[PDB]
DNA sequence: TTTGAAAAGCAAGCATAAAAGATCTAAACATAAAATCTGTA
């Protein structure tokens, strides 16, 4: 038969369509799912990425410092206690509950929740509480937002079903199955804002299963914002999530110090056998070298990060960047390759902090050609003349022509007018646009300095500055020629 | 190690093609753009260059025949492996289906799978993918050309087959969208009138040799025949260059239309004197000649034109002709006439009832004779037909309800068409615009 | 030298070495012998020819390919667009301006 | 034969309806691999 179109790349998973409510003949016929081989969880790729080294690589003194500062809990004790007490009471009373946690990035939400469920699993290993199943659902790690329905049911039953069948199965399992035939499930919903669809059915279902009497379900919902339910969710879901919500504040600088010095307990103020032939250092031709990080360097890093964000990732990356700068300076002076006392002091931390804060924008427009800077200068002149923050391109063409023909006594303009309008030939006729007109316009568009409107008339098309006018004039004043006229 | 052909007024372009297109993949750019308008010899020069160098392996595609991006990807995947089959017939391959390519990354994957089975070749080779008319895709956006620019970076670096893209473009603005990519571009400017005349002689004289009309009239009444053909071409150019511009195709059309009638005025007296042949065949060098409703409906169209091009507040000053029992004054009319000629601009919008009032004001005619004409079934059927024939338009074009009082009406005919309509029923519409 | 002048012109306008490479490549390749290449790199006249070709389909070069009727119609439309306040025109007003200009010329 | 005088005409300024279209979505239309359902055997 003749097809109107073809779908030759369809890849369909092997997932059944029959839900759990039809799996048994009656409610009384459902067995103990805890005593089932495939229920409640009762790494095939990790050998793929291995090879032989055939080399002994050099690990300098700063390498152990840089590995100790990677993201891969002295300051989270009240939040740990609250989350642990709520989850513990819900587990050992066979209750269903929702624990809401919100915060800015890198303040330790995921780490605290994972340590809470680790200590809960340790409690259930010694029979202080009934045994439970732990499930992680990250909303940013799903292809489709409905795949969470597929994931949780697969973690509960071992079945592979499609998403509507999975959510029917989960609805039947939480609602109708008796408690004595079930197990407690703790579900971490990480990145909750990613699980928000147009119709909020996933959020309603996940928080409404926690209001079922038989469910034995605990949902730990981790969100960006305290008032995410009030901003983006319905009143029923906001009622079901609750009024009691746990805020993870940004870290103060004493806590960022505590985190960094907890990362630097075993190598800060310690000795190394350095082997100055290669620089490969071994922790206790060969010298005993003390390594230290300055406490005031950690102080200024922690103070800057705690004022700006309180992010632990940012503080660890700042200290790691400082160690990288010190290691680059160290390997420059010896030529150690990769195959006394060395200190990560204040200035490395300051150079690491300022390299994220210095702007390349003014440096970028400084090193442009004459024609691009002439474009920017004419656009600034038109912006101050007619007061508009949006200028027609034909006006910019006429302004460039006017600035060339008015400042015709300038020596640079005398030297460059023939280049700008004839490419210095006297065989090319006089042009209506300058040489490299479309080039510098497209260059300022790729850089994001300019915005242009989608019109096909070139003269009446408008152009806007996407950067600050003060930055543009500061760039234009650095040039010797354009600051004169 | 390449052969430069001789193209009559494209010598720089041919040297540029020789400088950019070679069998060595190391000294050949990944992308090459030929930019010029219609009839500038881009296809002719590229074809002459690839005919002068048969060792260069070229695949020709017309992006106008494919319309969209997905058939273009499938056409590339089809024609590349067909050319590779016909080029190395002893290499065993797998015939991948070109309809498997639905996305650009699928084209990258399919081209990789095709190219990894020609790895037994000796020397690195060039495959030239010529997209003649890239910006002639009916369905074109600004993001499509970026994919073809960066396509070579996703294909394997040390392959024996290295694809090279040659693009042909029409529009200067489309090319200037991509100026920061710094692709080598050869420009084909529009021809001179002298070059157009030379190309027309050298490409149409031999076609005017064996036309059966000329020889049939010589029998029925070789440098001399070339002389009369070239004189006809030069007369066509000198008569219609201001009409055609430097369009080769328009002058080809005019030559093809006017050659047989010019042939039919060649006599034995005319065959040696070209001025007498130009005097006898004169009327086809003066003009180009390149061309090819009921009573109620005509008056409804006339009334719609009147409604669209006259202001409604002057209506009672023109058509009102009935006597009065109650005291009253009609509209005085315009105090001074405007100088804008409103039939130069777009028509105004009017209601149905004003159109009916003006229609029965100007439609032709003891106690029950019913002198005026009411708007019965036939009037509304004719108006509906006029909307069907697109001689009347609305503001709404799709899902338009005729019956809403918020729906307005306008005429869309030119002034000449409504003049022909008004003079077909002997109506004097030009009085109303005086 | 002429090559330094072309480098200076690129530095003032494009400031792009790929742009200069796209002109240097056909200068090298179109030479047929060693002395011709030496004359080409000493004079850089091919760079002038290349620069002329890169602009030949611009607005300036497209106007120089127009016929007299085309130029007259374009001038008439530009007159009508200048007199308009939205810069807009149609075929009828441009033809009116054209016939007025032809009458006042003849 | 006149005659003031009210109906009608014109302009500037501004609030506002309407047109055009940019952007998007639902639904009809279309295909398709895996699961499931008959259905004799
Ligand atoms: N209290 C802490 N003690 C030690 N290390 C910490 C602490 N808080 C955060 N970190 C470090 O910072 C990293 C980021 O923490 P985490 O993943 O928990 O952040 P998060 O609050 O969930 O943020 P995001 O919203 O970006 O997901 C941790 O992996 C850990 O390395
Ligand atoms: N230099 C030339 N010498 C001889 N004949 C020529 C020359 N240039 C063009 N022609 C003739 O005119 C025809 C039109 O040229 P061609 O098809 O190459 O134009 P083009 O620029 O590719 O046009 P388009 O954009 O419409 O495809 C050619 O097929 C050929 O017959
Ligand atoms: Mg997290
Ligand atoms: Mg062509």
């Amino acid at each position: 038969v003749i097809r109107k179109f073809t779908k030759k790349n369809v890849a369909r998973a092997k997932k059944k369509y029959t839900p759990f409510s039809k799996r048994f003949k009656s409610i009384a016929a459902i067995p103990d799912l805890t005593s089932l081989p495939e229920f409640y969880g009762n790494s095939r790729f990790e050998n793929k990425l291995k090879t032989t080294q055939k080399h002994q690589i050099v690990e300098t003194i700063f390498s152990k410092v840089k590995k100790q500062l990677n993201s891969s809990l002295p300051a989270r004790e009240n939040e740990f206690a609250s989350i642990y007490l709520s989850a513990y009471s819900a587990i050992e009373s066979d209750s269903a509950t929702t624990i809401y946690v919100a915060g800015t990035p890198g303040v330790g939400k995921t780490l605290t929740v994972r340590e809470v469920v680790k200590e809960l699993l340790s409690s259930s290993a010694q029979r202080e509480i009934p045994d439970f199943l732990y499930v992680e659902i990250n909303g940013l790690k799903m292809v489709k937002p409905t795949d969470c329905y597929e994931t949780l049911w697969n973690k509960v039953s071992g079945e592979r079903l499609t998403w509507a069948a999975s959510m029917e199965s989960l609805e039947f399992y939480f609602k109708r199955v008796p408690k004595n035939k079930k197990k407690t499930i703790v579900v971490l919903l990480d990145e909750l804002d990613a699980m928000v669809t147009k119709s909020q059915d996933i959020m309603y279902n996940f928080f409404n299963w926690t209001t079922y009497e038989n469910a034995k379900l605990i949902v730990i919902a981790v969100a960006n914002t305290m008032d995410l339910p009030e901003r983006q969710l319905g009143n029923k879901i906001t009622s079901r999530i609750g009024f009691t919500r746990i805020m993870f504040t940004g870290y103060t600088h004493e806590e960022l110090k505590n985190i960094i010095d907890l990362r630097l307990k075993g190598l800060n103020d310690s000795f190394f056998y350095v082997d100055t032939k290669t620089g490969n250092a071994i922790l206790i031709d060969v010298r005993k070298v003390r390594l230290r990080m300055s406490a005031d360097a950690i102080e200024i890093a922690s103070r800057k990060v705690a004022s700006v964000s309180g992010d632990a990732r940012r503080a660890l990356k700042v200290c790691k960047r400082a160690a990288e700068i010190a290691e680059k300076h160290y390997m420059a002076k010896h030529g150690y390759g990769y195959d006394g006392v060395q200190t990560v002091h204040i200035t490395h931390v300051m150079k690491a902090l300022n390299e994220t804060l210095n702007s390349h924008v003014i440096t970028f427009m400084t090193r442009l050609s004459f024609t691009a800077k002439l474009f920017i200068y004419a656009l600034l002149n038109l912006m101050k003349k007619n007061g508009s923050q949006e200028q027609e391109l034909g006006d910019i063409v006429d302004e460039i022509k006017l600035l060339i023909e008015v400042n015709g006594s300038n020596k640079f303009v005398m030297e460059i007018a023939k280049t700008l309008f004839q490419q210095g030939s006297d065989n090319i006729s006089e042009q209506l646009r300058i040489i490299s007109w479309d080039f510098v316009l497209n260059q300022l568009l790729d850089a994001g300095i300019l915005f242009k409107q989608t019109m096909k008339n070139d003269r009446i098309c408008c152009v806007k500055l996407n950067i600050s006018v003060e930055e543009a004039k500061r760039a234009m004043n650095e040039d010797e020629t354009l600051r004169n006229l | 190690n390449v052969t430069t052909p001789e193209v009559a007024f494209r010598e720089y372009q041919t040297n540029c093609l020789a400088s950019y297109i070679s069998a060595d993949p190391d000294i050949t750019p990944s992308n090459l753009i030929l930019q010029g308008y219609s009839g500038t010899g881009k296809t002719y020069t590229l074809k002459k260059y690839f005919n002068a160098n048969p060792n260069l392996h070229a695949v020709w595609l017309e992006p106008v025949e494919l319309v969209s991006w997905k058939p273009l990807l499938q056409a590339i995947a089809r024609t590349v492996q067909y050319k590779l089959k016909t080029l190395y017939p002893n290499i065993p391959t797998t015939d991948y289906d070109p309809l498997q390519v639905e996305e650009p990354f699928l084209l990258v994957k399919t081209l990789h799978n095709i190219f990894v089975q020609y790895e037994s070749l000796q020397e690195k080779t060039c495959l030239f993918l010529i997209l003649d008319g890239f910006d002639s895709l009916q369905d074109l956006d600004a993001a499509l050309f970026n994919k073809y620019i960066k396509l070579n970076e996703l294909l394997p670096k040390d392959s024996k087959i290295n694809i090279k893209f040659i693009y042909t473009m029409l529009e200067t603005s489309f090319l200037q969208r991509y100026s920061t990519h710094c692709i080598p571009t050869v420009m084909f400017p529009r021809y001179n009138v002298d070059e157009v005349s030379t190309i027309l002689v050298m490409s149409r004289c031999g076609e005017l040799m064996e036309d059966s009309c000329l020889r049939k009239r010589i029998i029925e009444e070789d440098d001399q025949f070339q002389n009369v053909a070239a004189n006809f071409i030069h007369l066509i150019v000198q008569a219609f260059h201001s009409y055609t511009g430097n369009d080769i195709f328009a002058l080809n059309d005019l030559i093809d239309f006017k050659w047989p009638k010019y042939v039919s005025r060649i006599t034995k007296e005319n065959i040696f004197e070209p001025l007498a042949l130009y005097k006898s065949a004169i009327k086809l060098f003066l003009s180009t000649d390149d061309n090819l409703l009921s009573i109620i409906s005509k008056y409804l169209l006339i009334a719609s034109y009147i409604c669209s091009y006259l202001e409604p507040r002057y209506d009672a000053s023109i058509f009102s002709r009935k006597t009065r029992i109650i005291q009253g004054r009609a509209a005085y009319g315009r105090r001074k006439k405007k100088e804008v000629n409103p039939r130069y601009l777009q028509p105004s919008l009017f209601a149905i009832e004003r159109l009916l009032a003006i229609f029965q004001a100007i439609f032709p005619i003891a106690l029950r004779e019913e002198s005026l004409m009411k708007a019965n079934i036939e009037v509304f059927q004719n108006l509906s037909e006029l909307h069907t024939l697109k001689l009347i338009a609305t503001t709404m074009n799709k899902n338009i309800d005729y019956l809403s009082p918020k729906v307005r009406w306008k005429v869309n005919v030119p002034w000449e068409i409504i003049k022909e309509i008004s003079e077909s029923v002997h109506f004097n519409i030009s009085d109303y615009f005086s | 030298s002429n090559l330094n002048r072309h480098i200076r012109m690129n530095f003032e306008t494009f400031r792009s070495l790929p742009t200069l490479k796209n002109s240097i490549i056909p200068l090298v390749a179109t030479s047929k012998n060693f002395g011709s290449l030496c004359t080409a790199i000493k004079s850089c006249s091919f760079l002038d020819i290349y620069n002329k070709n890169q602009l030949s389909n611009n607005l300036t070069g497209r106007l120089q390919s127009l016929s007299d009727l085309e130029l007259a119609i374009l001038i008439s439309a530009a007159r009508v667009a200048l007199r308009a306040k939205d810069g807009s025109f149609n075929f009828n007003l441009a033809y009116a301006e054209y016939e007025k200009m032809i009458k006042a010329i003849n």
